[PDB]
C-alpha cells in the first residue's frame, strides 16, 4: 500500500545538540548507532563482532526523540522505519511478504537500519507473529548481509514475554529509554523556535523554570497544545500571557490524575 | 484377542514385538505411553470411541501398548474413569473377532485384576532370561554383514557376556564397531571386540539398573 | 392418548376405503396430522402401527430425497405416487423433517433451497387443487415447530396438531410390553422403575431406545436381557 | 407394587421397613400410587406407613396417584392426611398437576 | 569437552565421510544422540557451531515449533521435513527442548499436546520403521532428563546420552575456545584467571561477557584483543 513507498523516512528532525537530558544513556545507545558506522574497521579488527543494538521500554515519555535524533544525525542515508500497527491487518500472512520485500529493501539498501516501532501491537495463536520474529533473527544472525546492521525495539509495556526470552541470544541492553532531566528542555524548545510563529516577547528561561514534572511528551503538550490552544481563538500573536493557563493547565490539570 | 507380556527380569519384549512389528505388523498403531499428558479438561468419549472406531472400521489392526504399568495403577479418580472406560469399549457391545492388541507391562503385582480378567488379556508368557539360543543366535545375526578378522573366537565373546540381554549385547558389540571406526581399519581384529566389549560391558554392569 | 388413535383412526384408516364417502359425508376430514415431540426421533412407532394393521403400501421418502442440484422428479415422484394412490391403493407418503425444505433464507447463493421450495409451493398449489375428488392421504410430522413456516400450518391444509410430550404411565405399559414380550424376558425386567423414572425424564421412542437394548443384547453371551442394559442405554441414549 | 396382599403382609410382619429408600429415594408408595393399587396402599397404611416420602425429583406419592387421575387414591390419601404443601423441584402443586377439577375436590378434602 | 566433543564430533562428522564401510559391511551410524545435561553449556550454539563446520545444510526447528494454532500441521512439518530431508543430500539438523513434549503425565483425560507428541510419535514411526533410514539424522537435545521417554533404547532413537560432568572452568573455557577460536583472540590466555572467574555462569552469558568486550572495544582504541577484557567484561555485566 501507501506504507511501502511512504516508509521512507525523510524530512529530519531533532538532532543531537537538542537533546532531552540523556547524558549516558545517549552514549549506549549513540555508540552503537553513530559510531560503528563511522569506525568499521575498528570492531571488525579489534576484535569478535561489532555490537547489534540495545532494548528501550518502559514509560513513554520522551520516546521517539532519541529515533529522531538518529534520522538527523545521519551521516549518508536515512534508515528505514518499521511500525507495529502495519502487520495486524485484514487478510492475516501477509506479513511473511511484507519482512521479505522490507529485507529485500534493506538488502537494497547495502544492509542499512532498521527501526522497530510498537512491538507490542503484534507482541504479548501468533504462529504468523514467531514466523515474522524468527525469520527476522534468524536472517539476521547470518553475517552475509552485514554485521553493522543495528535493531531497536521500542515497547511500553513489557508483556512480550516471548521477545523478552528470544532477545538474550542477539540483543542485549536491557535499560529503561531515557530519564528526563530539568535543565535539557530549554534545547527542546531551541529546536521547537523552528515550530509555527511562537512570539519573540516569550522567554525560554520564564516558561522552563515554571513548569516542574515535564516530561518530553509533556512539554509537547506545552508547545503542541499552547499553539492549538491559541488556535482555539485563531489568534495571530501568541503571547505567554495569553496560554499561561494552558501551561498550568496542561501541568496541573493533567499532574492531578498523574 | 489381547495378550500380557510381562518380562520383569531382562528385556527382549521390544526386540519381538519391534521385530515382527517391524517386519510386516500388517499395520501400524503404536501407543507409548508417554503421549497421554492430557492437561486439558476432557471430552474424550468421541476420542477413545475415534480410535477404538477407526480399530472398527479398519478390518486389519495391531494395537501395542508398552509400559503400561505406569497408567494401570491400583487425581485418580479420573485415571480408574478413563480405565472405566477402557473397560467399556473393549468388552463392550461390538465384535472384535478381527481386532488384536498387545499390552507389554513391567511387573505382574499391579496390573489391575479386573484387567486381568480375560477376554482383554487372553495369553501370558514370562520371559525369563535370554537363554544361550537366543544369545548366540543373535550373535550370530548380528554378526553376518560386519567382517571380523581370521583370528575367529566366540568364546571369549559369550565367555565374557554374563548376566546381559539381546539389546544391551546388541549396544555393546555395536559400540565396539563404534570405537574401533575411529581407527577406520577395513579388518576388525577381534582384540578389540575383548578390550571394548569388556570396558563397555563393565558399563553394563554398574548401569544394569 | 385416546383421542389420538381415534382422531388418526376415523380420520385417517376409516376414509381408507369406499372413495365415494369422501363427498357422500361432505367435508372430507382433514389429512393433515402434524405430530411433534423432539426427545427422541420418534416418528416410527406409529408408521410401522399403520404398517401393520391397515394392508395397502407405503411409499416412505426422507424430507431430502429431492434436495439435488437439478429441479426436476419432484412432480414426477408425487405425482406417480398419485396416480398409484388413486388408481391401485391410497398408500400413505411419510413425508419426515421438512425442517430442511422449510428453512428462512433470503440470500440468492443458495438458490437450490430457494427453488425446491418454491417447488415445494408448486406443489402446495398442487394440493390446494386437489381437495376435491382426489384419493390423497399424506401424513408430515416434524421435531421442531417453531421454526415451520405459516403457510404450512395454515388452516385448512394441517388441521390436526398433536402433542406427545411423554405417555401414561399405562401407554408405557403398553409401549414396554409390547416389545418385551417378543424379546427375551425374564424376572430381573421389571417395568416399575422403568415405569416411574421413564415418566419423570422425558423420552420419546421407546421402542427405539429397547431395539438400542437389542443393540446391547446383540453379544450373544447373555441370552436374556437385564436390568444393566436398560439402565445403560437410558444413561447413554 | 405387583399387588401382593398376602406377600406384603407377610414381609411387613417379619418386620420389614416401610420408611425404607431405594437409591431413588422412592418408596413403595409411588410404585403402588402409580399402577393403582388402591387396596395395597390401605394395607400398607395398616402398617402405619408414612405417606409423604419426598421422590429424587421432589414429587410426593400423592403426585404420581392424582397425575394418574386416580380419584380413590386421592380421596383416600388425602383423607387420611397427605400434606399437599410439600412441593418437587418444579414447585408443582398437587391441584396443578391434576386436571378436570379434580384438584378443586383435593382442596376440598383437604379444607375438611 | 574433549572426552565428549571429540566423540561428538565425530558421530556427527563420520556419518558423511565414512559412508564405505556403511554401505559395504552395513554398520549402523548413530541416529539419535542426546546432548543431555546442565543448562547453561550453550549446547545450542555448541551445536550449530559444529554444524557449522560439518559444511552440510543446517535447518533450524526448536521443540515447541509443533504446537500450532491449527490441527494437523505437524504430519506436514515431519512428513515435509523428512521430505526435504528425504530426497534432498545427508545434512545435518540440530534441535532443542525435546523433553518438553518427552513427559509421560499420570493425568488421562484430553489435551492438544497428546496429539504434539502423537505427532512425535510419527516421528519415531519414520525413526523406528524406516529401515532406510540411513539418511539425513535427527539430533536432539534436551536441558533436563528428570522425565525421559523409556522407549528411546534403540540405535536408530536417542541411544548416545552424554551427560554433561559439572561443567566447571575448563568446560566453559572449551566452549569458548570454540566459539571464539577464529576472531582475533590476544596471544597470551592461560584460562586459568578468565575461567576461573567464571562461576556458575551460562554460555549465553560467557558470550554475553564477549559482546561486552566488543562494546567496550569501542572505548578502547587498541588494534586487537587484550587479555583484561576477558575479567573486565565478567566483572562488567555479571
Amino acid at each position: 500500500p501507501t506504507v511501502t513507498m511512504m516508509q521512507v523516512e525523510e524530512k529530519p528532525d531533532v538532532t543531537y545538540s537538542d537533546v532531552g537530558g540523556c547524558k549516558e544513556q545517549i552514549e549506549k545507545l549513540r555508540e552503537v548507532v553513530e559510531t560503528p558506522l563511522l569506525h568499521p574497521e575498528r570492531f571488525v579488527n579489534l576484535g569478535i563482532e561489532p555490537p547489534k543494538g540495545v532494548l528501550l521500554f518502559g514509560p513513554p515519555g520522551t520516546g521517539k526523540t532519541l529515533c529522531a535524533r538518529a534520522v538527523a544525525n545521519r551521516t549518508d542515508a536515512c534508515f528505514i522505519r518499521v511500525i507495529g500497527s502495519e502487520l495486524v491487518q485484514k487478510y492475516v500472512g501477509e506479513g511473511a511478504r511484507m519482512v521479505r520485500e522490507l529485507f529485500e529493501m534493506a538488502r537494497t539498501k547495502k544492509a542499512c537500519l532498521i527501526f522497530f516501532d510498537e512491538i507490542d501491537a503484534i507482541g504479548g495463536g501468533d504462529n504468523e507473529v514467531q514466523r515474522t520474529m524468527l525469520e527476522l533473527i534468524n536472517q539476521l544472525d547470518g553475517f552475509d548481509p552485514r554485521g553493522n546492521i543495528k535493531v531497536l525495539m521500542a515497547t511500553n509495556r513489557p508483556d512480550t514475554l516471548d521477545p523478552a526470552l528470544m532477545r538474550p541470544g542477539r540483543l542485549d541492553r536491557k535499560i529503561e529509554f531515557s530519564l528526563p532531566d530539568l535543565e535539557g528542555r530549554t534545547h527542546i524548545f531551541k529546536i521547537h523556535a523552528r515550530s509555527m510563529s511562537v512570539e519573540r516577547d516569550i522567554r525560554f528561561e520564564l516558561l522552563a523554570r515554571l513548569c516542574p514534572n515535564s516530561t518530553g511528551a509533556e512539554i509537547r503538550s506545552v508547545c503542541t497544545e499552547a499553539g492549538m490552544f491559541a488556535i482555539r481563538a485563531r489568534r495571530k500573536i501568541a503571547t505567554e500571557k495569553d496560554f499561561l493557563e494552558a501551561v498550568n493547565k496542561v501541568i496541573k490539570s493533567y499532574a492531578k490524575f498523574s | 484377542k489381547g495378550c500380557l507380556l510381562y518380562g520383569p527380569p531382562g528385556t527382549g519384549k521390544t526386540l519381538l514385538a519391534r521385530a515382527v512389528a517391524s517386519q510386516l505388523d500388517c499395520n501400524f498403531l503404536k501407543v507409548v505411553s508417554s503421549s497421554i499428558v492430557d492437561k486439558y479438561i476432557g471430552e474424550s468419549a468421541r476420542l477413545i470411541r475415534e480410535m477404538f472406531n477407526y480399530a472398527r472400521d479398519h478390518q486389519p489392526c495391531i494395537i501395542f501398548m508398552d509400559e503400561i504399568d505406569a497408567i494401570g495403577g491400583r487425581a485418580d479418580r479420573e485415571i480408574q474413569r478413563t480405565l472405566m472406560e477402557l473397560l467399556n469399549q473393549m468388552d463392550g457391545f461390538d465384535t472384535l473377532h478381527r481386532v488384536k492388541m498387545i499390552m507389554a507391562t513391567n511387573r505382574p503385582d499391579t496390573l489391575d485384576p479386573a484387567l486381568l480378567r480375560p477376554g482383554r488379556l487372553d495369553r501370558k508368557i514370562h520371559i525369563d532370561l535370554p537363554n544361550e539360543q537366543a544369545r548366540l543366535d543373535i550373535l550370530k545375526i548380528h554378526a553376518g554383514p560386519i567382517t571380523k578378522h581370521g583370528e575367529i573366537d566366540y568364546e571369549a565373546i559369550v565367555k565374557l557376556s554374563d548376566g546381559f540381554n539381546g539389546a544391551d549385547l546388541r549396544n555393546v558389540c555395536t559400540e565396539a564397531g563404534m570405537f574401533a571406526i575411529r581407527a577406520d581399519h577395513d579388518f576388525v581384529v577381534q582384540e578389540d571386540f575383548m578390550k571394548a566389549v569388556r570396558k563397555v560391558a563393565d558399563s553394563k554392569k554398574l548401569e544394569s539398573k | 392418548m385416546d383421542i389420538q388413535k381415534q382422531e388418526v383412526r376415523e380420520a385417517v384408516e376409516l376414509p381408507l376405503t369406499h372413495f365415494e364417502l369422501y363427498k357422500q359425508i361432505g367435508i372430507d376430514p382433514p389429512r393433515g396430522v402434524l405430530m411433534y415431540g423432539p426427545p427422541g426421533c420418534g416418528k416410527t412407532m406409529l408408521a410401522k402401527a399403520v404398517a401393520h394393521h391397515t394392508t395397502a403400501a407405503f411409499i416412505r421418502v426422507v424430507g431430502s430425497e429431492f434436495v439435488q442440484k437439478y429441479l426436476g422428479e419432484g412432480p414426477r415422484m408425487v405425482r406417480d405416487v398419485f396416480r398409484l394412490a388413486k388408481e391401485n391403493a391410497p398408500a400413505i407418503i411419510f413425508i419426515d423433517e421438512i425442517d430442511a425444505i422449510a428453512t428462512k433464507r433470503f440470500d440468492a447463493q443458495t438458490g437450490a433451497d430457494r427453488e425446491v421450495q418454491r417447488i415445494l409451493l408448486e406443489l402446495l398449489n398442487q394440493m390446494d387443487g386437489f381437495d376435491q375428488n382426489v384419493n390423497v392421504k399424506v401424513i408430515m410430522a416434524t421435531n421442531r415447530a417453531d421454526t415451520l413456516d405459516p403457510a404450512l400450518l395454515r388452516p385448512g391444509r394441517l388441521d390436526r396438531k398433536i402433542e406427545f410430550p411423554l405417555p401414561d404411565r399405562r401407554q408405557k405399559r403398553l409401549i414396554f410390553s409390547t416389545i418385551t414380550s417378543k424379546m427375551n424376558l425374564s424376572e430381573e425386567v421389571d417395568l416399575e422403575d422403568y415405569v416411574a423414572r421413564p415418566d419423570k425424564i422425558s423420552g420419546a421412542d421407546i421402542n427405539s431406545i429397547c431395539q438400542e437394548s437389542g443393540m446391547l443384547a446383540v453379544r450373544e453371551n447373555r441370552y436374556i436381557v437385564l436390568a444393566k442394559d436398560f439402565e445403560k442405554a437410558y444413561k447413554t441414549v | 407394587s405387583k399387588n401382593r396382599h398376602e406377600i406384603a403382609v407377610m414381609l411387613l410382619e417379619g418386620g420389614a421397613n416401610p420408611d425404607a429408600k431405594d437409591h431413588y429415594e422412592a418408596t413403595a408408595m409411588h410404585r403402588a400410587a402409580a399402577k393403582g393399587n388402591l387396596k395395597m396402599i390401605h394395607i400398607l397404611l395398616y402398617y402405619k406407613a408414612s405417606t409423604n416420602i419426598q421422590d429424587t425429583e421432589g414429587n410426593t406419592p400423592l403426585h404420581l396417584a392424582c397425575d394418574e387421575e386416580r380419584v380413590e387414591e386421592a380421596k383416600l390419601l388425602v383423607s387420611q392426611g397427605a400434606s399437599i404443601y410439600i412441593e418437587n423441584k418444579e414447585e408443582k402443586t398437587p391441584l396443578q398437576v391434576a386436571k378436570g377439577g379434580l384438584g378443586l375436590i383435593l382442596k376440598r378434602m383437604v379444607e375438611g | 569437552l574433549d572426552k565428549q566433543i571429540q566423540e561428538l564430533v565425530e558421530a556427527i562428522v563420520l556419518p558423511m565421510n565414512h559412508k564405505e564401510k556403511f554401505e559395504n559391511l552395513g554398520i549402523q551410524p548413530p541416529k539419535g544422540v542426546l546432548m543431555y545435561g546442565p543448562p547453561g553449556t550453550g549446547k545450542t550454539l555448541l551445536a550449530r557451531a559444529c554444524a557449522a563446520q560439518t559444511k552440510a545444510t543446517f535447518l533450524k526447528l526448536a521443540g515447541p515449533q509443533l504446537v500450532q494454532m491449527f490441527i494437523g500441521d505437524g504430519a506436514k512439518l515431519v512428513r515435509d521435513a523428512f521430505a526435504l530431508a528425504k530426497e534432498k543430500a545427508p545434512s545435518i539438523i540440530f534441535i532443542d527442548e525435546l523433553d518438553a513434549i518427552g513427559t509421560k503425565r499420570f493425568d488421562s483425560e484430553k489435551a492438544g499436546d497428546r496429539e504434539v507428541q502423537r505427532t512425535m510419535l510419527e516421528l519415531l514411526n519414520q525413526l523406528d520403521g524406516f529401515q532406510p533410514n540411513t539418511q539425513v539424522k535427527v539430533i536432539a537435545a534436551t536441558n533436563r532428563v528428570d522425565i525421559l521417554d523409556p522407549a528411546l533404547l534403540r540405535s536408530g532413537r536417542l541411544d548416545r546420552k552424554i551427560e554433561f560432568p559439572m561443567p566447571n572452568e575448563e568446560a566453559r573455557a572449551r566452549i569458548m575456545q570454540i566459539h571464539s577460536r577464529k576472531m582475533n583472540v590476544s596471544p597470551d590466555v592461560n584460562y586459568e584467571e578468565l575461567a576461573r572467574c567464571t562461576d556458575d555462569f551460562n554460555g549465553a552469558q560467557c558470550k554475553a561477557v564477549c559482546v561486552e568486550a566488543g562494546m567496550i572495544a569501542l572505548r578502547r582504541g587498541a588494534t586487537e584483543l587484550t587479555h583484561e577484557d576477558y575479567m573486565e567484561g565478567i566483572l562488567e555485566v555479571q
